C-alpha cells in the first residue's frame, strides 16, 4: 500500500538518527546526545536537593544519654523531694 | 526527666503529722492500764479505815456521817456543859 509503506519508512527515518542511528538529532537543530542523557540525568538532582538525598546521607544515631552515672547525689536529691511533698498528702 | 519514688518514702516520717504527736501520748499508758480494777485496796484496817469504808465511801456519801459527828460532839459536850454550869 503505497499509502502505508512511504508513510511507514518517513516515520521511520525521522526518528532514525534521533533513536536508531547516533546522527545526533535531524528534524529539530538543538542537541539531543548531550541534553537528556547528560544535562537532564540530573535533572531528577536538580529538582531535588543534589549531592544531599541523592547520596542518602547516614547520620550515625547519637548515643542515648542517661543519668550521667550518678549514684549519690540524684538518689540523695530524689528521697530529698519526696520527703517535702510527702508532708503534704 | 526519670522516675521519682515517692510510695516507699513514709520511713523517715509517719504518715500524719497532728496525730503523731497524740500516738506517743496514748501507745504508752495501755501497758501499765489495770485490766478491771486491778488492786482495789477495797480492804484496809487502821482503827478508822473501817469507818472510812462503811461511811466515807462514794457509795452512800450521804449526810448521815455529819449527823453521827454532831451526836458525838453533843455526847462529850454534855459532860463538860455539866463540869461548868
Amino acid at each position: 500500500q503505497d499509502l502505508y509503506l512511504r508513510e511507514l519508512k518517513d516515520t521511520k527515518l525521522a526518528p532514525s538518527t534521533l533513536q536508531d542511528a547516533e546522527g545526533n538529532v535531524k528534524p529539530w537543530n538543538p542537541p539531543q546526545k548531550p541534553n537528556l542523557p547528560e544535562l537532564e540525568l540530573q535533572g531528577p538532582e536538580a529538582l531535588k536537593a543534589y549531592t544531599e538525598q541523592n547520596v542518602e546521607t547516614a547520620h550515625v544515631a547519637k548515643e542515648s544519654e542517661e543519668g550521667e552515672s550518678e549514684p549519690i547525689e540524684e538518689d540523695w536529691l530524689v528521697l530529698d523531694d519526696a520527703e517535702e511533698t510527702k508532708e503534704s498528702h | 526527666v526519670s522516675t521519682l519514688i515517692p510510695p516507699k518514702v513514709v520511713s523517715s516520717k509517719n504518715i500524719g503529722s497532728a496525730p503523731n504527736a497524740k500516738r506517743i501520748a496514748n501507745v504508752v499508758h495501755f501497758y501499765k492500764s489495770l485490766p478491771q480494777g486491778p488492786a482495789p485496796a477495797i480492804k484496809a484496817n487502821t482503827r478508822l479505815a473501817r469507818y472510812k469504808a462503811k461511811y466515807f465511801d462514794g457509795d452512800n456519801a450521804s449526810g448521815k456521817p455529819l449527823w453521827h459527828f454532831a451526836l458525838g460532839i453533843i455526847a462529850f459536850g454534855y459532860s463538860m456543859e455539866y463540869y461548868f454550869h
